RNA sequence: UAAAGCUAAAUAUAUGUAGGAGACCGAUAGCAAACAAGUACCGUGAGGGAAAGAUGAAAUAGUACUCAGGAAUGAGCAAUUAAAUAGUACCUGAAAUCGUUAAGAUGGAACGGAUUAAGAGAGAAAACAAGUAAAGAGGGGAAU
RNA sequence: AUUUUAAAAUUAUUUGAAUUUUUCUUCUUAUAAUUUAAGUUGUUUCUAUACAGUACUUUCUUAACCCACUCGUCUUGAAACACGGACCAAGGAGUCUAGCAAAUGUGCAAGUGUAUAUGAUUCUUUAAACAUUUUACGCAUAAUUAAUGUAAUAUGUCUAUUGUAGAUUUGUGCCCCACUUUGCAUACAAUACCGGUAAGCAA
RNA sequence: UUACCGAUACCAAGCCAUAAAAAGAAGAAAAAAUUUUUUUUUAGAAUCUUUUUAUGAGUAGAAAAUCGUGGGGU
């Protein structure tokens, strides 16, 4: 069903699987689009698996946006944060996986004093 | 199997390598461009520089 | 249309110099571009 | 002429070493350019396509002001005043920028 | 369920933006079609249009044709949105005011000794904007090569067009059905 | 540019866009130019009409260098020679361009055009079609037969 | 200095590029904003419309 | 100017040898062969023809000692190493398949779609409180 | 941020008129407010005076109501008593070259392409880049005929064939259209002229 | 003869996309504290921005835009 939280309204939830993958283990459960010739999915037979459509789609007023009503950006140091300055109220950002220690405590202390969120404040410690 | 007559090199018209040419040249005339590029250029004098 | 010349010793200037009407021809991004792919094609060795 | 503030922007809108495009959240692209006050992708305030800009921004832990060809380089009243001698709404957007970029340690 | 042709969408045909990435075309364009938006003018309308066509729908026009479309009005202004060529077929010229995308350096040489000039088409905005004592020319479209191939089959009655073949000799596709001889003539 | 290949935008299509019914097998019409006049002859008649068959006599061995003759016609002999030239002609009547087309790359002088009235030329050439000698003397000219 | 020998003016036997013509724009001057700004033009613009 | 003859260069080189390279392959790839590979092995024979790389920086650190076992092995309060769940099959160590523990379901299939409910896991980035005054630790900038 | 304006309605005054004759009668005269205009706003509680729980968000696992036949494939028709598939990993199939055309982009344009090759303080890259003493060759610039061959208005005019539609331009009733003016592209025809063939004449 | 139940069809409203359209190359708004502060914004990317309307099955087949992989310049 739709889940709606303030303005944001996510048109469906549970993610679409592919067809047969939960009783088969060489498919994966990454969608893809049945081509078959009597294929069930594909014909639309009721009670079975729904395709993807672009009537999913969420609305582009909300469509990027976080819980946090805001958009997130994924930096991996201290200068990929100066154009934060200017919305810190629309963005929150994403330290990338791949930082260190080293920096992640640098870019956090920046977010605090640039008054910008951090998704993932408290990894790595 | 790849084979060693596959079409490696190209046949570029005289005159539009010269015309690409006198376009680089052009552009590197230019600071935005200059800039734009990459080049750290911002205490330069000007771009077209020439020393003696 | 001017360009005066600096000496090695960065902080005096020398002669100015016309600068030359070459610079005046269209940027042409890709028409560049596309000659450049086209040329640098030229190198590869075979394999 | 040959060049233009327009075909430069033609140019530079698409490749340009200070575009910053968000890949895992779909929305925004900047421009970091030195001159940028707000780092929009946008000919009307990418320095690089304005003839004549100013902005502050800091370098190496040092908040500095910058004006554009005639590029200068200075170091709160201070602002005010090297603003006012080097003016040309954007003014106290570049105040409000520069008093939220001196917090920065 | 409704019953509408093309489920009820209009179609259009044809170019939407130009395929160019020539940065300086693409200012023509912009600067065009705002023109086109702007102002009323059919004129700027058909500029902006055929800015966007295709290389072979903007064909060559030589100083000839030029001269003689101009011939009428000498005051006006030729505005011709493909390229100029020089004609040596004609003796001499006689001082015309054209504006084109391209000019032929033997064209453009001649033009200026004949003691006209070239006009490009960001000086025709800037002059006349509207398009007053402007003249709207193009080339022959249908003249070129590939079109001589077009039509109805080679071998259709009454057909001219032009086959495809190696060569044009006696050898080559003349014998069998090109006449009365052999079999039946076209 | 193997990444722009249409194949590539069927990759997970089964049938690789060449039909579910008909397939894609090899050669299911014949090699080549197989089937001319039997089952590929109506492309044949409405594409190549004249292909089948055989017309004229043998030229045994050609030598085009025999008969190799480039032509210019009667309207480009102005143009060959340079515009202050031509404006240096046309003023004076005293005086008349002699042409060699020969040494510009041409046998044959034709009679397509229009010369410039009352402005003689005098022209050297190996062949003249009949038209381009009248026009050339109507213009108050000569042909010049040269080897 | 050299440049403008290679490239047609002040022409040199051995180093010009010989018979050859620098490109040419097909604009005069790329401003396009600024000639969309001249008085002739803005005279001609008629009044700005607005949306549905 | 036939029925006699010689003659270097510009030319070619899926061979051998020796060099140098590459928008090439990266151990089911690249030669069949990265290794003891035209080897092992098969066929009377002509012939056919594999699989198989990686401890660690250092084994000039390759597991000492004790206990229990006939021994293999196991365990340790013992031991090398940064690390032994790096112990020679030794980098990483997926899936199929199997074990241990826990939770749940279970009347001739199982899984599933859609909607909730009940449980169990996780969670604060919107899912309340900016500022204000005091005291403690700090970091900066400007002002002579 | 120059139409959530204007008006329309309502209220309170005000001007005159009308008429069904008046405590919602109507029409304007002005003023000022409202919304019934001009797409939902207000109040009070709770969350809660917390920093993560028994609440809230979310994943998973179980149920329950309704629904749900193995996919791939050939086929008119497959869940088929039609064939392939025990399971998993890795590998696995419209490519390369020649040649032609169309399409589109680019350069130059009656020209275009500098082929092979040469030179040159270039020689890690460089097997690429750069260059080419003012009728080499390809394609195009002219066609037609088996062919000897012949070969495109025609010197009255540096005008440039003729019509009917037709884009653009020019004026008269800077924002409509009807008359003029010009007549691109193109379409449909008509004319000339070139090559071949007929027919007539033919030194 | 009535009432009712009953679709992915119909109607009203929202949203996605497609198509078409109307139009477009610069200045302060509010709130909370107490005249002065504080908090949000204060926009202008033409394959773009704002707004409007209609429409949305699909094998074989075609196209566009996207999403990934080895390697190469920047």
């Amino acid at each position: 069903a739709v889940k709606k939280v303030g303005k944001i309204i996510k048109k469906r939830t549970k993610k679409f699987t592919r067809f047969q993958s939960n009783r088969f283990m060489r498919v994966k459960p990454a969608w893809r689009k049945p081509r078959g010739i009597d294929c069930r999915v594909r014909r639309r037979y009721k009670g079975t698996n729904l395709m993807p459509s672009i009537g999913y789609g969420s609305n582009k007023k909300t469509k990027f946006l976080l819980p946090n009503n805001k958009y997130k950006y994924v930096v991996k140091n201290v200068k990929e944060m100066e154009p934060l300055i200017m919305n810190h109220t629309k963005y929150c950002v994403q330290i990338a996986h791949n930082v260190s220690s080293k920096k992640r405590k640098q870019i956090i202390e920046r977010a605090k004093q640039m008054n910008v969120s951090v998704i993932n404040a408290k990894a790595r410690l | 199997p790849t084979k060693i007559w596959r079409r490696w090199g190209r046949k570029v018209n005289l005159k539009e390598k010269r015309y690409a040419v006198c376009s680089s040249i052009a552009a590197s005339g230019v600071t935005s461009l200059v800039l734009a590029r990459g080049h750290r250029i911002s205490h330069l004098k000007e771009v077209p520089l020439v020393v003696s | 249309p001017v360009a005066n010349v600096y000496s090695t010793n960065g902080k005096n200037v020398v002669g100015e110099v016309e600068i030359p009407v070459v610079f005046q021809t269209p940027i042409r991004n890709d028409l560049i571009q596309s000659v450049y792919t086209n040329m640098s094609k030229n190198r590869r060795h075979p394999y | 002429s040959n060049v233009s503030n327009a075909l430069v922007w033609e140019l530079t809108r698409k490749s340009n070493c200070f575009i910053k495009k968000n890949k895992a959240g779909k929305k925004g692209v900047f421009l970091c350019d030195p001159l940028n006050v707000n780092y929009k992708n946008t000919p009307s305030s990418s320095g690089l396509v304005k003839s004549n800009s100013t902005n502050v921004t800091l370098k190496d832990g040092k908040v500095v002001f910058s004006v554009k060809v005639v590029n200068q380089h200075f170091k709160m009243k201070n602002v005010e005043k090297l603003l006012q001698q080097h003016g040309s709404k954007n003014k106290e957007k570049l105040l409000k920028k520069y008093k939220r970029l001196s917090k920065l340690y | 369920g409704i019953a509408l042709k093309n489920v009820g969408r209009i179609k259009k045909h044809g170019r939407k933006h130009l395929v160019s990435k020539n940065p300086y075309l693409r200012l023509l364009v912009k600067l065009y079609n705002f023109l086109a938006r702007r102002t009323n003018a059919n004129f700027n309308k058909i500029i902006a249009k055929r800015l966007i066509m295709p290389k072979r729908y903007r064909p060559p026009l030589s100083l000839s044709k030029l001269q003689y479309h101009m011939a009428n009005h000498p005051n006006d202004i030729a505005v011709v949105v493909g390229s100029i060529t020089d004609d040596k077929r004609l003796f001499s010229l006689k001082q015309l005011k054209v504006c084109a995308l391209r000019f032929t350096e033997t064209a453009r040489k001649r033009i200026e000794d004949a003691g006209g000039e070239c006009l490009t088409f960001d000086q025709l905005a800037l002059k006349y904007p509207t398009g007053k004592k402007c003249v709207l020319l193009r080339g022959p479209t249908k003249a070129r090569t590939a079109e001589k191939h077009f039509g109805k089959a080679p071998g259709k009655p009454k057909s001219k067009a032009r086959p495809y073949v190696r060569s044009k000799g006696r050898k080559f596709e003349k014998a069998r059905g090109r006449r009365k001889s052999r079999a039946y003539k076209k | 540019a193997t990444r722009f290949k249409k194949n590539r935008k069927k990759r997970g299509h089964v049938s690789a866009g060449h039909g579910r019914v008909g397939k894609h097998r090899k050669h299911p019409g014949g090699r080549g130019k197989a089937g001319g006049l039997h089952h590929m002859r109506i492309n044949f008649d409405k594409y190549h009409p004249g292909y089948f068959g055989k017309v004229g006599m043998r030229h045994l061995n050609l030598l085009k260098n025999r008969t190799y003759c480039p032509t210019i016609n009667v309207d480009k002999l102005w143009g060959l020679l340079p515009e202050e030239k031509k404006k240096e002609f046309s003023e004076n009547k005293d005086i008349a361009p002699v042409i060699d087309v020969t040494r510009k790359g041409y046998f044959k002088v034709l009679g397509n055009g229009k010369l410039k009235h009352n402005q003689p030329i005098v022209v050297k050439a190996r062949y003249f079609s009949s038209v381009a000698e009248k026009k050339i003397k109507a213009v108050g000219g000569q042909c010049i037969l040269v080897a | 200095k050299k440049l403008d020998v290679i490239y047609g003016k002040i022409h040199e036997k051995k180093v010009t590029k010989k018979n050859y013509i620098l490109p040419k724009s097909i604009v005069h001057n790329p401003d396009i904003y600024r000639i969309i700004h001249s008085d002739k033009v803005q005279a001609s613009l008629l009044a700005k419309k607005k949306p549905c």
